[PDB]
């Protein structure tokens, strides 16, 4: 903790872009696992439709399937017009 | 018969004439710039969030009018 600490200060004094380069690494490389967003850009590349949706024939069984895309079953965005 | 006259330095002395080296110091501390760049860095990064949230958006209501259209 003593010795680590003159290695830092010797770095910073000698190779400045290494230090530098070094701190943007380990900042990157931890940041994303401790992001509460990761999980909310998951959520938005889930919710691009790039191809058609097929519907589901009615069987008769299906209460959470809407019958019309206004209909208030099925998923929602209103989490994303507040982002 | 006059006076003898010839070039010479005027009564008294010639002002003092500058040899040393002048470089003024001339700038900011190091702690100044490293703020004001981190500083910019982030207002970029939040300017461009909105932005980018702003154009998934976009893409998506395009994407869905494709949608409607293709049938
Ligand atoms: C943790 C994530 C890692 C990934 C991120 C990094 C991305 C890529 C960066 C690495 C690229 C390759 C590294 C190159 C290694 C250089 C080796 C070397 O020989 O170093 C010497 C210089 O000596 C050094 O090793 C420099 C000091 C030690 C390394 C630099 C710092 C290491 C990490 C320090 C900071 C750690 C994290 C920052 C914390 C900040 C503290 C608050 C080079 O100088 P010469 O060319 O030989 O000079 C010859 C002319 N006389």
């Amino acid at each position: 903790a003593g010795r680590i600490a003159s290695f830092l200060k010797n770095a910073w004094a000698k190779e400045p872009v290494l230090v530098a380069s070094f701190a943007i690494g380990g900042l990157a490389i931890i940041l994303p696992s401790l992001s509460p967003y990761t999980n909310y850009a998951i959520r938005i590349n889930r919710a691009t439709p790039y191809n058609y949706p097929v519907p589901l024939r009615d069987d008769g069984n299906m209460p959470d399937v809407p019958s019309h895309p206004q209909d208030p079953q099925g998923p929602s965005l209103e989490w994303l017009k507040n982002l | 018969a006059s006076k003898v006259k010839q070039d010479m330095p005027p009564p008294g002395g010639y002002g003092p004439i500058d040899y040393k080296r002048n470089l003024p110091r001339r700038g900011l501390s190091g702690y100044s710039m490293f703020a004001v760049g981190i500083g910019t860095l982030l207002f970029g990064y939040w300017s461009m969030m909105k932005w980018n949230r702003e154009r998934r958006r976009l893409q998506i209501e395009d994407f869905e009018a494709r949608i409607a259209l293709m049938p």
